[PDB]
């Protein structure tokens, strides 16, 4: 059901 | 600086097990999903799976479901991949990544093979003397008869990079790998420094520094 | 699972000119009633991949304006507008709309540069190696373009077959050339039966083939 693409920070630079 | 430092790779026999680690710093690891991706030698990227921050969701590729287990330890900022029932088709460089590919580890090569580890022989490559001027002069090291990959080669401890070409290894008919690393320099500069190739093969506990004289 | 189809090699692109790489998905990448999770990644040799464009058209950190993305549904394109030598590498399309996330096979960007003839060198077997029963002779072709090159080994002018192997580097990120090694493997016994060892190289940048040779013992 849950996939990482839908996380708020999925495409945020961790730096 | 974000760092994702992987470890645990190397040679493993078919049917065996290996655990990879990916240690994170420079960001709040506990807030990110984490991802494994692999790449067989000379082939494309293949997704292995992902895990959410609290480990309540773990998604896997069909090719690994039931053989591989992803986990994490947020207290140690570390992601793990436990691989069981390994087969030759699992040979690959395994990468970890944050989120959906937003920062990557360096990769660690897992070789699934029944062959033994064998350390390389390191031989100098130096031409015969020349009597017509040429614009560059070449030297190198032949790194022959090792298993598994990888070997790493540097020159002068990584200070010499301009003019260096380290070739992709080839599999010889013996089943052992070989490669050469060469460096070419402007001819009149040849005698102004020394040339040492630093060869490291971790599986065989091999570290060689070979001085190459023209 | 969703299949992502892209071609393995781009047309050779000249420095400063644009390149376009396309990818098709086997089903729509629109997630339910929201975003399109289609991305482009760049991989240079020996390096991990790097996210370039995410969700069709968003540039990731440190990605300059010459990289842009477009498309919708099942067809997408990466444009590299004013290609630089450092842009050489392999470009992967990716979907993460549904698990398992999947990737295309990778499209290699090839840079078209002026013809460059190889510099050729021949390396005899080392005395160290000869003390062990095998002789390796190495021929180096350095910094040439295009990639196609013919290397022949002659031992006392007899063509050698089935006893050499070649390795070729990926296109260089600075000068856009290739380098190639050819390694001839002989027993020490066979090596001591002959005198003249030669590598002969044919390449578009050479009007006549180049031969580099040595005589066993002379060095």
């Amino acid at each position: 059901h849950k996939i990482g693409s839908l996380a708020e920070n999925a495409f945020s630079d961790p730096a | 600086e974000v760092q994702l430092v992987e470890s645990g790779g190397g040679l493993v026999q078919p049917g065996g097990s290996l655990r990879l680690s990916c240690a994170a710093s420079g960001f709040t690891f506990s807030r990110y999903w984490m991802t494994w991706v692999r790449q067989a030698p000379g082939k494309g990227l293949v997704w292995v799976g992902e895990i959410n921050p609290d480990s309540s969701t773990i998604n896997y590729a069909p090719s690994v479901k039931g053989r591989f287990t992803i986990s994490r330890d947020n207290a140690k900022n570390t992601l793990y991949l436990q691989m069981n029932s390994l087969r030759a088709e699992d040979t690959a460089v395994y990468y970890c990544a944050s989120g959906v590919f937003t920062s990557w580890g360096q990769g660690t090569l897992v070789t699934v093979s029944s062959a033994s580890t064998k350390g390389p022989s390191v031989f100098p490559l130096a031409p015969c003397s020349r009597s017509t001027s040429e614009s560059t002069a070449a030297l190198g090291c032949l790194v022959k008869d090792y298993f598994p990959e990888p070997v790493t080669v540097s020159w002068n401890s990584g200070a010499l990079t301009s003019g260096v070409h380290t070739f992709p290894a080839v599999l010889q008919s013996s089943g052992l790998y070989s490669l050469s690393s060469v460096v070419t320099v402007p001819s009149s500069s040849l005698g102004t420094k020394t040339y040492t190739c630093n060869v490291d093969h971790k599986p065989s506990n091999t570290k060689v520094d070979k001085r190459v004289e023209s | 699972d969703i299949v992502m189809t892209q071609t393995p090699l781009s047309s050779p692109v000249t420095l400063g000119q644009p390149a376009s790489i396309s990818c098709r998905s086997s089903q729509s990448l629109v997630h339910r009633q929201g975003n399109t999770y289609f991305h482009w990644l760049q991989q240079r040799p020996g390096q991990p991949p790097r996210l370039l464009i995410y969700k069709v058209s968003n540039r990731f950190s440190g990605v300059p304006d010459r990289f842009s993305g477009s498309g919708a549904g099942t067809d997408f394109t990466l444009k590299i507008s004013r290609v630089e030598a450092e842009d050489v590498g392999v470009y992967y399309c990716s979907q993460s709309t549904h698990v398992p996330y999947t990737f295309g096979q990778g499209t290699k960007l090839e840079i078209k540069r002026t013809v460059a003839a190889p510099s050729v060198f021949i390396f005899p077997p080392s005395d160290e190696q000869l003390k062990s029963g095998t002789a390796s002779v190495v021929c180096l072709l350095n910094n040439f373009y295009p990639r196609e090159a013919k290397v022949q080994w002659k031992v006392d002018n007899a063509l050698q077959s089935c006893n050499s192997q070649e390795s070729v580097t990926e296109q260089d990120s600075k000068d856009s050339t290739y380098s190639l090694s050819s390694t001839l493997t002989l027993s020490k016994a066979d090596y001591e039966k002959h005198k003249v060892y030669a590598c002969e190289v044919t390449h578009q940048g050479l009007s006549s083939p180049v031969t580099k040779s040595f005589n066993r013992g002379e060095c």
